[PDB]
């Protein structure tokens, strides 16, 4: 949590620049859960940046471009609306 | 060097509001301080001063203390309204007095009576009569209104001395608008 | 033992993370002089 | 009477001292020695009593 | 544009579980988000 | 105005702080099992003048460090997360931007 | 020059002082100079405290600032006396009643300044309900090596009870003055039932029909009490019956179920007769 | 305005260590300070005290001197050692409540806008009156009256704080009037309780006494304006309560029938057991 | 100025004392109550009036005698009944 | 005296208290119970407690500086 | 122990996590002040008492600042 806050912070700072998230793949994955939760912290993380994302007009400018091997596995909400939303 | 501490009944009557020394009178009892005890600390630094007032039965605003922005603070909010009072007025200072620290410290008390007393006649009873197994020393300091003189106050230091005594005197500078010269040469002390 | 987050420039203070306790604000020893603990690098940090 | 004050006094005392903690054994060393293994913590060289 | 305005609800899958006791916990909790407020219509697409 | 600043930041040097836990039965009318963020459990009650008010199956309520006191009441927290299915927008939308249906 | 089962008063307001400075701070440390009498070689008494705002990192030689050390001792002779101070408050909330090295430093200076001087400490956490957990401490002599077993004597008398306790024996230990607390009668006076006594409410004849419910409440499972103790009745028929009867368990009826029961209705219900015909006559 | 005000037992020891104090040094027979507390709601804790110089002249009782400066320098101390005490009035023994009182109650006034002055002997038990509370309240007048000084009464009770009540139960641990011995206990309070009706009933006799004698003014407006209506409720009910105190019958049947029944049976089987039990002994013996 | 016990007064004493009919006595009383000055209640069938006060009004030193005898008889029973309590019971009280 | 020896007794179970899971029995006055912690602890059984009521699990309190079933 | 504030309440108040996963009211914000404050800003507490003193400017982990 403290990471990917961390990085879509500094992005503010130092204003310019665009932000890749290689291996999107991992990070978020389809949604499915453990009954204990305990090793469900992934999915916390990928809340998190999901919420920097939607925090986001486009009057600031940091890009975020990611690739994902494997489009299959990626969270059917990181494609919403204004989260990544162009496909390349 | 100071053998003495100081306490002062600054009056606060409503008769302190005149022209008769200087501006509005009590101005005046203002005046000497800033020298009222400026010159008793003029002495080696470990003197003692006081206030108290005698309107209204009096109360007390300042506790004996080797400082003076405190009694200049209390006497800059000193407003003349009510009659003076008296020998109660003198028995709480020496009270106070009593209550002083370093018992090498002698007593005095410099009485700035102003408007005109209603004392009887033989106050002196209470007055005067314990001073002196108390070894206590009053000053009087008559701010005009010398009704005939007031030979009733003057019964107050006329009750000291008896051989010796009269602290410096009970000096009553003439009602001429003159200043404090006469409150602050006229004190050898 | 406990590494080194940041060391504010010209202010003695200093920020570590221990490693699994928390985080925290350190004064440096007098034993130690300044320019020999930088940034990042591993201090022993005491109890107490 | 007395007995009352005492099996329900003592009992008071009895109940105040710090409990005990729960542990596993592993590998009686040496006579006088043991290796127990608490539950959150690690394993300890713990003593032995006079029992 | 009828006198709802509350409209919005987005989609509904978070009601997926394992056993019906979530699931109820869950409506209720969104039935009772619905009485909070004037007349509430809770859309409810996005499923597969 | 300086002192006035400073005399209630020294004062206010004193305060201890609670702990955040969330209430989830009603034993008694005096006694209230509590738990705490951390996870550790507990079981206390109201201090003196608590409402005792309807503190449902769960809550936020600060408890003491020492006696663990119920201290005072406390809304949701709603920490950023699967926690904010709300977008209740009431009334700003029309046919004027409709697809032609 | 060697200590004893010396004996160390503490006035009841000093215990009071104590324990509420103690327990307003209780997740910090607090500290408080302690006022009070040496009456002779054995018996050092406290006759009130007085506590040192908390300033530093904790407990140390920092709590001795001159500058509010002074003034206090110092306006409270104007009114009172001028008791030399004695000891220190000192606290450990969750920390048994242990002295560490740091507190040894501090001690020693407290020492060093008097001859006898003692360190006090006080539990604010575990000393609740009834229990005080005030246990008095001195710094034993640096000259430990070879000596009469520790400076404590204890060949001039015998007073020892209250041998030492558990934790202190785990950390730093051999002293542990014993402590004896003075109560003089007119303080207990007040502190007492004035407390909590009552007042005028012993004529008060409770909510009658809340009585008519309590003694139908009770008198009911005095009924199935009764139908306990009857099948407890037809036991002890020679079957086995010194052990039996003493390993039956089930509260046996007639020792916490059918005397208690007849204990409590007889008072309630006499009480409140008594209160009834009282009022009966003393009203006109 | 208080509805009520409440004692930290640390407050009654500070007092009775004060008068001891001076009285070992003093003759004057009055220890005045200025207490302080937490004016949280209508209610008032009063949970500390400190000391200040006071001295009284015997003339006309008008002459005396408080320490102001002791005042703030005390207070200030008592600050920096803990930020939640507030001053909110003074404290003094000696029940004949002085002529300096409202003076008093004036110069502290200077301290607090709403000072409370509680009164705390040193001395009697008989009674439960360990402290009253009184305030300075000069409403000039109703009816015709003129102005005065009109010093007014609040209720107290001595109260407790965690931590010293613990304190307070071990220092006692001797008496521990609790619910123990509760039948005897309940006799005794029914006792004391007469008792206390007797004495309080003594002092308005007293009162009215003296009133009727023409001593002391009367106090039409309030005093006695309550006490005829107070008269006015004794109860008399004495025509259908004949009946009405069968309800004596109701608890008497249970307190009576079914207790002696119970302990008599349960003193018979003891008294067969322990019987059996030695006489089978004593004959097993030889 | 009844004596506190047969506070139960009949239409004919308040017409007699009041020069009203009988029949308006009722409404006379209700009045009474409806501005509060008395705390009774009204009754018919049985030709009476049951009152009771919370309505004082002032005295004299005459009528202070009366209150000062009450309060006198009040403390001698008081007395009485706690010296007969404490007598009897002497056995458990300590 | 034993008047208040009972008071004394009963004023343990009161106050805060940390609750734990009755895990295991052994002889009376004694047993084992887990704890909020999970730091399983070895426990003394207050006397005038239930004996029908300690299932196998339950919930059960425990005195903060005792860790002793009241 | 560095932390950070996250539902600021004012009924003027605070409610701070720390580094040891420790969720605790606070009944009085920090010596510092109302306004140098918002949802989430690393600022010191103290180790017992957990009030708030000087705040701290942000300060990035080695982790992410290798990688510019
Ligand atoms: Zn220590």
């Amino acid at each position: 949590a403290k990471l990917v806050r961390d990085a879509f912070a500094l992005a503010k700072e130092k204003a310019p620049s665009i932000i890749f998230i290689d291996e999107l793949d991992a990070i978020g994955t389809k949604r499915f859960d453990s009954e204990k939760a305990g090793d469900r912290e992934v999915q916390r993380t990928m809340l998190e940046l999901l919420n920097q994302l939607d925090g986001f007009q486009p009057n600031t400018q940091v890009k975020v471009i990611a690739a994902t091997n494997r489009v299959d596995i990626l969270d059917p909400a990181l494609l919403r609306s204004g989260r990544l939303d162009r496909k390349i | 060097m100071v053998l003495e501490s100081t306490m002062v009944c600054v009056d606060n009557s409503e008769y302190m509001r005149n022209g008769d020394f200087l501006p509005t009178r009590l101005q005046a009892q203002q005046d000497a301080v800033n020298i009222v005890c400026h010159s008793k600390t003029r002495s080696n630094p470990e003197n003692n001063v006081g206030l108290i007032t005698l309107a209204n039965d009096c109360e007390v605003l300042t506790t004996l203390t080797p400082d003076t922005g405190r009694i200049l603070s209390k006497l800059h909010t000193v407003q003349p309204k009510g009659k003076i009072t008296f020998c109660t007025g003198i028995r709480v200072a020496h009270l106070a007095l009593k209550h002083r620290q370093g018992k090498n410290h002698k007593m005095r008390i410099i009485a700035f009576v102003g408007s005109p007393v209603e004392d009887n006649e033989k106050d002196l009873v209470k007055l005067a009569k314990r001073l002196k197994k108390e070894k206590v020393n009053v000053d009087i300091i008559n701010f005009g209104e010398e009704e005939v003189n007031t030979e009733k106050l003057t019964a107050f230091v006329n009750t000291l001395n008896g051989k010796d005594g009269t602290g410096s005197h009970l000096v009553t500078v003439p009602p001429g608008p003159s200043l404090a010269d006469a409150l602050i040469s006229s004190p050898i002390l | 033992c406990t590494k080194i987050i940041n060391a504010d420039s010209e202010d003695p203070k200093y920020i570590i993370n221990v490693k699994q306790f928390a985080k925290f604000v350190v004064d440096l020893s007098d034993q130690v002089a300044p320019t020999d603990i930088e940034e990042g690098m591993r201090v022993g940090v005491d109890r107490n | 009477l007395n007995a009352k004050v005492r099996l329900l006094r003592e009992e008071l005392q009895l109940l105040q001292e710090q409990g005990s903690y729960v542990g596993e054994v592993v590998r009686a060393m040496d006579k006088k020695k043991v290796l127990v293994k608490v539950h959150p913590e690690g394993k300890f060289v713990v003593d032995v009593d006079k029992n | 544009s009828q006198l709802d305005c509350n409209f919005l609800k987005v989609v509904s899958s978070s009601i997926v579980d394992k056993y019906i006791g979530e699931s109820a916990r869950l409506i209720r909790e969104m039935f009772n988000y619905a009485r909070d407020h004037q007349p509430c219509i809770i859309f409810m697409d996005e499923i597969d | 105005k300086q002192y006035e600043k400073s005399e209630n930041d020294l004062k206010a040097l004193q305060s201890v702080g609670q702990i955040v836990g969330e209430v989830l039965k009603q034993l008694t009318e005096e006694k209230f099992i509590v738990k705490a963020t951390n996870g550790p459990r507990y079981v206390v009650g109201c201090r003196r003048q608590l409402d005792k008010s309807k503190l449902k199956p769960g809550t936020r309520v600060a408890l003491d460090m020492t006696t663990l006191t119920i201290m005072r009441y406390l809304p949701r927290e709603v920490d950023p997360l699967v926690y904010n299915m709300s977008h209740e927008d009431p009334g700003n939308v029309s046919y004027s931007e409709i697809g032609g249906l | 020059a060697v200590d004893t089962a010396e004996q160390v008063y503490i006035s009841s307001l000093a215990l009071l002082k104590m324990l509420k400075h103690g327990r307003a701070g209780v997740p910090m440390e607090v500290m408080g100079l302690m006022l009070g009498e040496f009456v002779d070689d054995y018996t050092v008494r406290v006759i009130d405290v007085f506590a040192m705002p908390q300033s530093g990192t904790g407990v140390s030689v920092e709590a001795v600032d001159p500058v509010f050390q002074a003034k206090m001792l110092d306006m409270l002779k104007q009114t009172g006396r001028p008791e030399m101070v004695v000891g220190w408050y000192h606290s450990h909330p969750g920390f048994g009643c242990w002295l560490s090295g740091v507190d040894i430093n501090t001690q020693q200076s407290f020492e060093a300044l008097s001859e006898r001087a003692v360190a006090v400490v006080v539990d604010p956490i575990q000393s609740v309900k009834g229990k005080v957990v005030i246990d008095a401490f001195r710094l034993i002599n640096a000259n430990m090596m070879v000596l009469g077993h520790e400076p404590r004597q204890t060949t001039s008398n015998l007073g020892h009870l209250n041998k030492p306790s558990i934790q202190a024996l785990i950390h730093g230990l051999n002293y542990s003055i014993t402590i004896n607390y003075r109560k003089n009668e007119l303080e207990q006076k007040m502190l007492l039932n004035l407390h909590k006594k009552s007042w005028m409410e012993g004529l008060t004849l409770q909510d009658y029909s809340e009585h008519c419910k309590h003694n139908e409440s009770v008198v009911k499972e005095m009924l199935e009490l009764a139908k306990n103790y009857n099948k407890a009745v037809e036991e002890e028929d020679k079957m086995t019956p010194e052990q039996l009867a003493i390993k039956n368990v089930g509260k046996q009826d007639p020792k916490r179920h059918l005397e208690e029961h007849v204990d409590v209705l007889m008072t309630s219900n006499i009480v409140q007769c008594l209160a009834a015909m009282l009022d009966t006559v003393v009203f006109k | 305005a208080v509805q009520k005000v409440v004692v930290h037992p640390l407050v009654l020891l500070s007092v009775v260590d004060h008068f001891n104090r001076i009285g070992k040094v003093g003759n004057q027979k009055r220890v005045v300070g200025v207490l302080l507390g937490s004016w949280q709601k209508k209610v008032l804790d009063v949970s500390n005290s400190f000391a200040v110089p006071f001295d009284e002249d015997d003339k006309d009782d008008s002459v005396w001197f408080l320490d102001h400066d002791y005042l703030e320098n005390m207070y200030g101390m008592f600050k920096k050692v803990n930020a939640r005490e507030r001053i909110v009035g003074w404290y003094h023994t000696g029940p004949k409540l002085h002529k300096n009182d409202i003076a008093i109650n004036e110069l502290m006034k200077r301290y607090c806008p709403n000072s409370v002055l509680v009164i705390i002997d040193v001395k009697p038990k008989d009674l439960g009156l360990p402290t009253e509370a009184y305030i300075s309240v000069e409403e000039v007048h109703d009816d015709g009256t003129p102005t005065s000084k009109t010093f007014e009464h609040v209720t107290s009770e001595i109260g407790a704080e965690e931590a010293e009540e613990v304190g307070v139960e071990h220092l006692l641990r001797d008496i521990k009037d609790t619910t123990v011995g509760t039948l005897s206990q309940r006799i005794t309070n029914q006792v004391h309780g007469l008792k206390g009706l007797n004495s309080k009933l003594l002092d308005i006799r007293s009162y009215l006494e003296k009133v009727a004698t023409g001593k002391l003014p009367i106090n039409h407006q309030i005093i006695y304006q309550l006490q005829d209506v107070f008269n006015l409720l004794p109860d008399v009910s004495l025509q259908e309560f004949v009946k009405a105190f069968y309800l004596k019958t109701n608890d008497q049947m249970v307190v009576v029938y079914l207790a002696s029944l119970i302990r008599s049976v349960v003193a018979l089987h003891n008294l067969i057991n322990n019987k059996i039990a030695n006489r089978d002994a004593e004959k097993k013996e030889g | 100025t009844r004596p506190a016990n047969h506070r139960q007064l009949t239409f004919e004493e308040i017409a007699k004392s009041a020069k009203i009919t009988v029949n308006e006595v009722e409404l006379l009383v209700m009045k009474a109550l409806s501005v509060g000055l008395v705390k009774g209640s009204i009754d018919e069938v049985d030709k009476r009036v049951h009152m009771t006060w919370v309505q004082p009004r002032v005295l004299d030193l005459q009528q202070i005698k009366g209150m000062k005898d009450r309060l006198e008889f009040w403390c001698t029973d008081v007395k009485s009944m706690e010296m007969l309590v404490e007598h009897q019971a002497h056995d458990i009280l300590t | 005296e034993f008047l208040h020896a009972q008071e004394e007794v009963k004023r343990i179970q009161s106050i805060p208290l940390v609750i734990g899971q009755f895990l295991e029995a052994v002889d009376q006055n004694t047993a084992i119970v887990g704890s909020t912690t999970g730091s399983n602890y070895y426990v003394r059984i207050l006397s005038t407690i239930d004996r029908e009521l300690l299932k196998p699990n339950a919930s059960v309190a425990l005195h903060k500086h005792s860790n002793a079933l009241v | 122990l560095v932390s950070n504030v996250i539902e600021l309440l004012d009924v003027k108040c605070a409610v701070i996590k720390t580094s040891t996963r420790q969720t605790y009211f606070l009944p009085v914000i920090g010596l510092v002040d109302a306004e140098k404050l918002k949802p989430g800003d690393l600022v010191g507490v103290n180790k017992d008492s957990y009030l708030i003193l000087e705040t701290l400017p942000t300060e990035y982990d080695s982790r992410v600042k290798a990688m510019e």
